[PDB]
RNA sequence: ACCUCGGAGCAGAACCCAACCUCCGAGCAGUACAUGCUAAGACUUCACCAGUCAAAGCGAACCUCAAUUGAUCCAAUAACUUGACCAACGGAACAAGUUACCCUAGGGAUAACAGCGCAAUCCUAUUCUAGAGUCCAUAUCAACAAUAGGGUUUACGACCUCGAUGUUGGAUCAGGACAUCCCGAUGGUGCAGCCGCUAUUAAAGGUUCGUUUGUUCAACGAUUAAAGUCCUACGUGAUCUGAGUUCAGACCGGAGUAAUCCAGGUCGGUUUCUAUCUACUUUAAAUUCCUCCCUGUACGAAAGGACAAGAGAAAUAAGGCCUACUUCACAAAGCGCCUUCCCCCGUAAAUGAUAUCAUCUCAACUUAGAUACCCACACCCACCCAAGAACAGGGUU
RNA sequence: GUACCCUAACCGUGCAAAGGUAGCAUAAUCACUUGUUCCUUAAAUAGGGACCUGUAUGAAUGGCUCCACGAGGGUUCAGCUGUCUCUUACUUUUAACCAGUGAAAUUGACCUGCCCGUGAAGAGGCGGGCAUAACACAGCAAGACGAGAAGACCCUAUGGAGCU
RNA sequence: ACCCCUAUACCUUCUGCAUAAUGAAUUAACUAGAAAUAACUUUGCAAGGAGAGCCAAAGCUAAGACCCCCGAAACCAGACGAGCUACCUAAGAACAGCUAAAAGAGCACACCCGUCUAUGUAGCAAAAUAGUGGGAAGAUUUAUAGGUAGAGGCGACAAACCUACCGAGCCUGGUGAUAGCUGGUUGUCCAAGAUAGAAUCUUAGUUCAACUUUAAAUUUGCCCACAGAACCAAAUCCCCUUGUAAAUUUAACUGUUAGUCCAAAGAGGAACAGCUCUUUGGACACUAGGAAAAAACCUUGUAGAGAGAGUAAAAAAUUUAACACCCAUAGUAGGCCUAAAAGCAGCCACCAAUUAAGAAAGCGUUCAAGCUCAACACCCACUACCUAAAAAAUCCCAAACAUAUA
């Protein structure tokens, strides 16, 4: 007998690929994730897959932030506009701390 | 469950006693696989609740 | 039955994590037509293949979804591109049955018998006191349920053995347990007596012949004091049998196109071994039934009808012997004759304290409560023997 | 569905090419099965006679009777007898002793005991106990998972072969 | 010399063998690791090297050093076989006696065959002997020659027979067939060394990873501080110190990828199994001591000699059931229901006299009647340990011991 079918897929490997206090460089994929656990913050952007990462070259950092969704995003609104007053949703957000400046200015000619 | 009911109905007084269950119907289920069945198979089909 | 892919649990919190484990799905659809080009950095289903995200830049504008899928060769095409339920889904370009006529290499890595583990099932004992028993739980039986035990069934597991652990019943010989079928002792009874029912103790002794069936079993006939339950590799095939069962022949019914097959029936069908080692090869106390009397007594309204004590007669079992009978004949035998001797423990009572009564006492205490056989020992060359395989032994006056 | 049970001469409906006819029948026949009844026996899962959709009989896959015949399978009367109750006696062979000649399978080594326990789960060899001078000859078959044949069943192998 | 003490042959196979798993009587002799691509080491020469050809962004040339033995059933080619047997051809031979005289007739020899039994089973015999049997004038038996041959013959189909193993003869060759399967694989000494997984006509194998080994280069590797990792328990991840000395990369390969118990979290099954499946962690497949023997439990690991010493783990404890004495009139057969139900079938109430008794707590009666308890008095005082089994099969199993200072 045994009628249950399936249920043989492996393990999708996702989670954190980088903690706390990592030196993370520009593109490096920050965290995989099936949904929103962890969301973007400043310097961190997210793929189709809701993959996280690291926009710039820094130090990861988590965070934990007031949740405002976007008003064209109608669920989230729903939610917002159901929610209680006095009451604010908190969302865990994923930063990098841009490390190195953008460039410098330096003597090239003495004309 | 049929145990105690009967022995407590019978023994009790109904003008100056009172009784009351603290646990619950049988609910979860036990299974049984068919006598004599080999090893393996799948899980057998439900037989009781406790 | 399943074989590929995905989600949830198992796997609670980075990752991963199995089962012929528990559930749910997938082999698309919809939009777009920049669903263009290119390129840092990464992720990765534990390998590889495959898969995944993406900054910047050029050029424009101002994808949803969870899986939704298939390598290489090769084929089609001018090119760009496109080809499998290759679903056994890392895919052989294309191949089914059957074999008891079978063969080989191996496997106790793996089944059948046996052992072992376990005890679901099976069996037993207790606890509880519903109920049945005119009344009455506990003379007897016993529901729901609990505790404990056994290892006789059917399984379940796959640990020894497949460079063989031979098999069901039967013969022969039995060893053991007691959860006793009979005989012994005792307590209770809804035990008047005879018979019973139930329980405690007892394993010395015993436990039949036949018809059908290969049967273990089962049914039936005739008895008996009884015709026990088991274990012993379902005791025992280098002691036997081979009726059955699962080799080769064949038939019937059925299945299959056929070969062939049936956990269906039927007829037939080779059972080897010179014993090396261990072990062993003469250990004198017997039980039971029946008859008579007790006695038509006890008991009982009657019908029925004992227990003790004692006498006799057998039967079997053990040991032995030939007077007669019988097979037979300087003798060996049974179908014949002779002999056969102790208890056994459950409990029932007396006195009497802890507890100045009582109380049978895990109180001190009282009562019920073997002998036999054998026994000396360089006459020995040789002969004889009721002694004996050889050896040994007895006699030789 | 239809004549108290059973059973339909009968009616209705559907499919097929035809819907098993005569005969026999619990079979050398799937399960029921030791079918029911009579004979045979003291007693019958046997044998013979009868009934019977045989729910899987059946007509040259030949059906049913019948005369002879059969080292075929089954039953039986009577007799016979050691088949047995229940075994005994003798002779021959074998046997055992003396003499002559003289193999084989087997064999890790052995200075090769019993009980209980243990352990790759059944011990001569391990643990605890018990027993124990040495060595021949005859006999037995309970054990040495005894000897023989790299299991005749079962499974495996991208091992074979015969047949359809 | 034995007697005392210690001590479960070896090889292979395996999760694990004293195993009652394999092989081996013993002696002597014979009998089993062959090589490339690269790498590494050591030379020579060097932007070139090599005795043409080839390679070259330090290379090239030369050397060293590395890859076993035995075994099938089979398949094909060419020969040799019908002096046995299957069938056939040529020409022969045998069949007493009796019934009836005709017969694939009957009894029955010779003769042919082999039904049943017993013996034999390395035998007398690689199929026999003894008795018992079927046939014995025919589809019989038999001597001689010849024929049919293996992708075949021949067959009154037994898939029989074809020179003593014919589901396809035998011999030679291909051939040293092949074997993911079994067996075996030979001097000494030291060192490092134990098992995530994925695919696979694959689960008895292999390839990649993982682990393991060697040689190099380099710098961090293990242990971890705080802060941090999500909505719908134990812990882990990350990680600076600190304690330590290893780690990664580069080069070159083998082998392991048929796994056992214990503790823990679970799953399947019976909240069975010395069961099966994952995960964390031990131990085992390596030593020693202990728990009796002993894989997996406990103690302990780095090697030798000693007739020294301190220790680790390490020896089971329990023995249970006495419980009072004395007393009892009565308002009433409380009311209702019932034939009666009287304290006691079922209902309502539960007052009330004696000094002190429930309009009755058990029994017991058809109902009654009866006898115990609760109550007076009595008195020393309720004396009150609050607990509980037994079975199997050869023969119980160390001997024993309560009392000399941890
Ligand atoms: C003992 N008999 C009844 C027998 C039984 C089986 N089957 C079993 O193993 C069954 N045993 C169980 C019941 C399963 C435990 C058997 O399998 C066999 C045989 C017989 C042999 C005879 C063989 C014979 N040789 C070896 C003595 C022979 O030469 C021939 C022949 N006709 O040429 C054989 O047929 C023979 O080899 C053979 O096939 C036998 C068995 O296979
Ligand atoms: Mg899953
Ligand atoms: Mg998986
Ligand atoms: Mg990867
Ligand atoms: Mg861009
Ligand atoms: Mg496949
Ligand atoms: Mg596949
Ligand atoms: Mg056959
Ligand atoms: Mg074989
Ligand atoms: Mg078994
Ligand atoms: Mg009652
Ligand atoms: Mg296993
Ligand atoms: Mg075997
Ligand atoms: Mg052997
Ligand atoms: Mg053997
Ligand atoms: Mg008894
Ligand atoms: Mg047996
Ligand atoms: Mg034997
Ligand atoms: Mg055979
Ligand atoms: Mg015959
Ligand atoms: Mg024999
Ligand atoms: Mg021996
Ligand atoms: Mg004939
Ligand atoms: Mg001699
Ligand atoms: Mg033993
Ligand atoms: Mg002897
Ligand atoms: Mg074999
Ligand atoms: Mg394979
Ligand atoms: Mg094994
Ligand atoms: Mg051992
Ligand atoms: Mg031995
Ligand atoms: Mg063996
Ligand atoms: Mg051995
Ligand atoms: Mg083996
Ligand atoms: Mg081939
Ligand atoms: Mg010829
Ligand atoms: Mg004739
Ligand atoms: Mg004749
Ligand atoms: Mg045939
Ligand atoms: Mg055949
Ligand atoms: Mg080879
Ligand atoms: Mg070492
Ligand atoms: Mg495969
Ligand atoms: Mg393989
Ligand atoms: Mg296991």
């Amino acid at each position: 007998s045994s009628k249950n079918l399936g249920g043989k897929s492996s393990g999708r490997r996702q989670g954190i690929k980088k903690m706390e206090g990592h030196y993370v460089h520009a593109g490096n994929i920050i965290a995989t994730q099936r949904h929103f656990r962890w969301h973007p913050g400043a310097h961190v952007g997210v793929g189709k897959n809701k993959c996280l990462y690291a926009l710039e070259e820094g130090i990861v950092r988590y965070t934990k932030e007031v949740y405002v969704p976007h008003p064209r995003n109608t669920e989230a609104v729903d939610l917002i506009t159901r929610l209680p007053k006095g009451a604010v949703l908190y969302k865990t957000f994923v930063h990098v701390v841009p490390a190195k400046p953008e460039g410098t200015f330096k003597l090239v000619a003495m004309l | 469950f049929e145990m105690m009911r009967l022995t407590i109905n019978r023994s009790m007084d109904p003008k100056n006693m009172f009784a009351i269950w603290r646990v619950p119907a049988p609910f979860k289920p036990i299974t049984r696989k068919s006598v004599g069945h080999r090893m393996g198979g799948g899980k057998g089909a439900i037989d009781h609740y406790v």
